[PDB]
RNA sequence: CUUACCUGGCCUUGACAUACUAGAAACUUUUCAGAGAUGGAUUGGUGCCUUCGGGAACCUAGAUACAGGUGCUGCAUGGCUGUCGUCAGCUCGUGUCGUGAGAUGUUGGGUUAAGUCCCGCAACGAGCGCAACCCUUUUCCUUACUUGCCAGCAUUUCGGAUGGGAACUUUAAGGAUACUGCCAGUGACAAACUGGAGGAAGGCGGGGACGACGUCAAGUCAUCAUGGCCCUUACGGCCAGGGCUACACACGUGCUACAAUGGUCGGUACAAAGGGUUGCUACACAGCGAUGUGAUGCUAAUCUCAAAAAGCCGAUCGUAGUCCGGAUUGGAGUCUGCAACUCGACUCCAUGAAGUCGGAAUCGCUAGUAAUCGCGGAUCAGAAUGCCGCGGUGAAUACGUUCCCG
């Protein structure tokens, strides 16, 4: 069977949303594609940054991008220089002054886009799968995840039939709503097609529902 | 004098019970006018008939929502409720009736693929 | 049909051919592609060659087609029984 | 179900003889939730047999559906206490269907009152059925 | 989509702006009831003598990602494939999976 | 006879809250007199999105997206009053609108 | 139009990107030919920064690397989805047993919706699945008192209409409550199951979301992305007409009926959820009518779509292919649209087909369910008998597991 995204299932219980912005039922479509071309471009700009979260509001005829990175100094710039270039550009994308500020990921190895990422230029690159599954996948653990799980559907080694292959330790309870589940998925383009990674990082429950998150 | 608040199937009445002779109006009207089925004045009517409480009493109630048998058994509800709160001792004897009971059944929902609550379509193997 | 209060329909660019035609004493056919076009008592007594997808049929106005549309004389699709 | 004993409904007395005889009659003469009409049909057919004769109407009632009601059906078995009554009241709604009176519910009072002679559709039906019980 | 498709759209969108002040003002002049039927009669020929990329009726509402022409939403401006992905990541706000 | 009244909309009801409460506390603050706030009917707009790409009717996600709505009134105003819910500050993903 | 197909007319570094070279603000007003695509004429203007030497945008002309492809491969793939099936399974550590691969645990007696729980037992214990944590409904409490409410006062054009009240209904955030908690049987003194008091509610209360390990090289290169193979004056791109609506036939899924538990006419009650500023429209007048004109209030608990319909009372029809049924056809109109011929919806007059309850067979449903009645929305200029929702009225029957299917 097929499986709901465990990021979606878990948008009103015990995750927020990535976008908070209030419209009238006129500029919502505007809003919305403009915010996405505002991802879009991020994703593009900031490859080397290890950028993993974006999050977009329109407090009052503006805008504020929160741009969650492991390696702010690059983003950021030496002189700062970079962060004015990347404010005209996003206001330029935008139709109001945007503003960015810079979250720094303290514990990189916890975040599921990351690994995500780490193990997606690794198999271009020409790593064997089920090495760097279980390099990532120790390094998780070690760095104190209660559990995680890895999975890469494709043509692994260039075969001619693609399969799956995954990998688990600890333990990831997806149909527990309060439980904190990090869920990415990336694509790794080889020469001879695409591979796809996800990964599961289980952290713990959350316990105090929507509320203790301030909603 | 004394209050009560029935429910039944979307329907709300109020009803104010006061010691009177057995006038009884519903919305501004009269019980034969605002019911023309014999059988929903019967379902008012039981809770005073069972006390033989008729001519004891006097009956200004509102009503809301529902349709005919949902506000008939609103009604009855409400009574009920005002003349516990009018004595305790009539409690047993109302709810060895049934009347204190708040009916909780409602319409079940359309579901995604079904024509109905639970109806399917007709199905064909070939 | 279409409101009266509008009044009927015709393509500007076969008006000004069917009045030319008219103002002048050409018998040639008028060949066009407004099936849509209504049929006015100027029209008759003339020839106009209505595509139907292929090919332009020839159509000679009377007195009793005033009032269709043109496309009504040229059928679109071949049939000859199964 | 395989697993269950599932409990037999509890149906409510009717509202003015209070009379579970009578719900369920009512019940069956009922097509697609229109209570209201086949109360009408009902109460009026047992006003009119009340005026025909001066009698309780549940009495009557219950009697003639203790003549109607079979007693076996076809190897032969006997049928539980509910299902001759299901039975009878079933018989009794399709004769006066067939009947030809003016309204159904002078008609229904009609198949009652023939019924209660015993020159009636529903016991001539009766008696066939006990007819054909003999092949066993 | 094909990109022909896309340039299409854009191309009536631009040609329906370019006419919607003329259009106006001739449909007023047709149901201005103190104008001479004349003038209404030459309103109704130039309304029928602008190009057909001027009507708004020959619009088909696309995407806005892929250029989908089936299943639109306007409220989001996306077509199903895009608004499921882009929903079930928390990236469009205030939506969430209905149950009741 | 001056009053002053707000009207607040979201998608979140915790931040509409929120929002409300400050705005109730500081009128407090300054001295004024308030009423509410009083909860406003929800809206509640729903919708079906097919999960396969190609054929799977039955194979559907439902979604909703509520607009909380919130009244408040502000009576017998200080002349600070006005001010201070002025500087009062904007979050994001709440709506205000204030009438004098 | 969409549109990918057909006929004919047309362009070629291209409708779209980047790189190089040169000239022009971009733009903008009126014509002519043409079916249009196009082509050729033709008015008004000289913009924003400059260390003003040149630059920004946006156009025109040349050039080649290139663009472009809903063309093939779902059996080369990512992502997504159906299905068994919300079926109850899937496994590890440590121990023991075997030369071994491995085994036990997970098997046996009951019980449960359940690998749910208890019994026994070289097994002792734990993870993913089950269940619970989330949404909604039934009872009650706190906060809130407008645009929603009206029990007591008054004033009333008898309309909560007004002054007023914060009681009640309701709106919507937060809380409480059910736990086999108490009683009698019952079973192994267990688990569990029966029957009682209280309680709005009693033994996972009723529904929704949530899809384990895996199966069918099952579906999708026509949402999208992607390896490889193909076309490049055409398999790319622009346009007007036609087709996707054909019609000796055969199937699946629906609507409407065959009538008296009904049809028609007159009078008169009771909802819930949704929609509305290029929109919904009170009210007046015109029209038999679909609608038209004037005008009013609404960005909405404020104004509005809006008439709920089955229901109740009264009259008539008296079992007839009918005062049932409403197909088809002839006339005459309204609206949306540049445009209703191919090929829209709706209105009025006339017409009045099959159909008398449907063969072998076969489908859904265990309660507020089936059946029956109306109401709303997404798509959308216009175009639902489909789909997704909402409420009104409201049944029958389950002895039981042999037989059929999974
Ligand atoms: C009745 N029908 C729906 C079948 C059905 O019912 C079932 C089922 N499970 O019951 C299904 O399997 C199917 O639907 C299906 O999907 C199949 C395929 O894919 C497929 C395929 O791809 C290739 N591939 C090639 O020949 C490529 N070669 C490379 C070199 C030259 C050619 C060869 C081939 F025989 C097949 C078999 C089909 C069968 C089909
Ligand atoms: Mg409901
Ligand atoms: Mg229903
Ligand atoms: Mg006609
Ligand atoms: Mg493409
Ligand atoms: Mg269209
Ligand atoms: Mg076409
Ligand atoms: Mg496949
Ligand atoms: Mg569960
Ligand atoms: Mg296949
Ligand atoms: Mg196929
Ligand atoms: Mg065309
Ligand atoms: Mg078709
Ligand atoms: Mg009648
Ligand atoms: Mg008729
Ligand atoms: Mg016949
Ligand atoms: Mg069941
Ligand atoms: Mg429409």
């Amino acid at each position: 069977g097929q499986k709901v995204h465990p990021i979606g299932i878990r948008l009103g219980v015990v995750k927020r949303h990535n976008a908070n912005w209030y419209a009238n039922p006129k500029q919502y479509a505007e809003y919305l594609l403009k915010d996405l071309q505002v991802r879009e471009f991020l994703t593009k700009k900031l490859k080397n940054a290890m950028v993993s979260n974006i999050l977009i509001e329109r407090p009052s005829g503006a805008a504020k991008v929160t741009i969650s990175t492991a390696r702010p100094g690059i983003v950021i710039g030496k002189k700062g220089e970079d962060i004015e270039k990347l404010q005209r550009e996003l206001t330029n994308i935008m139709g109001v002054p945007a503003q960015v500020s810079i979250n720094e990921i303290d514990r990189p190895d916890l975040d599921a886009r990351l690994v995500a990422e780490a193990i997606a230029s690794q198999l271009e690159k020409r790593v064997m799968f089920r090495r760097a599954m279980k390099r990532a996948v120790q390094n998780t653990m070690r760095a104190g995840a209660k559990g995680i799980k890895v999975e890469v559907s494709g043509r692994l080694g260039g075969a001619e039939i693609a399969r799956t292959e995954w990998y688990r330790e600890g333990r990831v309870p997806l149909h527990t709503l309060r439980a904190d589940i990090d869920y990415a998925t990336m694509r790794a383009e080889t020469t001879y097609g695409t591979i796809g990674v996800k990964v599961w990082i289980f952290r713990g429950e959350i316990l105090g529902g929507m509320k203790q998150v301030m909603n | 004098t004394n209050y009560g608040t029935g429910r039944r199937k979307t329907a709300t009445a109020r009803v104010f019970l006061s010691a009177g002779t057995g006038k009884l109006v519903i919305n501004n009207r009269t019980l034969e006018q605002y019911f023309g089925r014999e059988t929903a004045r019967m379902v008012v009517r039981q809770p005073l008939e069972l006390l033989e409480a008729t001519e004891k009493y006097d009956l200004y109630i509102t009503v809301k929502g529902g349709g005919i048998g949902g506000q008939a058994g609103a009604i009855r509800h409400g009574i009920t409720r005002a003349l516990i709160a009018a004595d305790e001792t009539l409690k047993p004897v109302l709810r060895q009736a049934g009347f204190v009971t708040r009916d909780a059944r409602e319409v079940e929902r359309k579901k995604l693929g079904l024509r109905k609550a639970r109806k399917r379509p007709q199905f064909s193997k070939r | 049909p279409r409101s009266l209060k509008k009044g009927p329909f015709v393509d500007a660019h076969l008006f000004a051919k069917v009045e030319a035609a008219v103002a002048s004493n050409s018998r040639k056919p008028i060949k066009t592609w407004s099936r849509r076009s209504m049929i006015l008592p100027d029209f008759v007594g003339l020839t106009i060659s209505v595509h139907n997808g292929r090919n332009h049929v020839p159509v000679i106005v009377t007195e009793h087609m005033v009032g269709h549309k043109l496309g009504e004389f040229a059928p679109t699709r071949t049939y000859r029984g199964h | 179900p395989r697993r269950r004993v599932v409990a037999a409904r509890e149906i409510l007395p009717d509202p003015k003889f209070s009379s579970q005889t009578i719900a369920k009659f009512m019940n069956h003469v009922m097509q697609d939730g229109k209570k209201s009409i086949a109360e009408s049909i009902v109460y009026g057919a047992l006003e009119r047999v009340q005026e025909k004769n001066k009698v309780d109407p549940v009495e009557f009632f219950e009697t003639t559906l203790e003549k109607v009601r079979p007693m076996v059906e076809v190897v032969p078995m006997e049928v539980r206490p509910s299902r001759r009554t299901a039975l009878a009241m079933r018989w009794l709604v399709d004769a006066a269907a067939k009947r030809s009176e003016k309204t159904m519910a002078l008609r229904l009072a009609g198949e009652l009152l023939d019924a209660a002679e015993g020159k009636g559709a529903a016991i001539k039906k009766r008696e066939d059925v006990h007819r054909m019980a003999e092949a066993n | 989509a094909k990109k022909g498709m896309i340039n299409r759209e854009l191309k009536r969108e631009k040609t329906v702006a370019k006419y919607a002040a003329k259009r106006a003002e001739l449909k007023a002049t047709i149901a201005n009831v103190n104008a001479s039927d004349e003038e209404r009669f030459e309103a109704m020929l130039k309304l029928q003598a602008l190009p057909r990329n001027a009507s708004p009726v020959r619009l088909r509402n696309r995407c806005g990602l892929t250029g989908r022409p089936h299943g639109y939403f306007r409220k989001f401006g996306l077509s199903r494939n895009k608004l499921r992905d882009t929903v079930m990541q928390g990236d469009v706000p205030g939506v969430v999976k209905a149950s009741w | 006879n001056q009053r002053i009244r707000i009207r607040l909309k979201s998608f979140d009801h915790r931040l509409i809250d929120q929002s409300a409460q400050e705005i109730v506390e500081t009128a407090k603050r300054t001295g004024a007199q308030v009423c509410g706030p009083i909860p406003m009917p929800t809206r509640i707009e729903r919708f079906n999105v097919l999960t396969s790409p190609h054929v799977n009717k039955d194979a559907r996600d439902q979604y909703e997206i509520r607009t909380y709505k919130r009244l408040i009134d502000i009576v017998q105003p200080t002349d600070k009053t006005v001010d201070a819910l002025m500087k009062l500050d904007l979050a994001a993903g709440v709506d205000v609108q204030i009438a004098l």
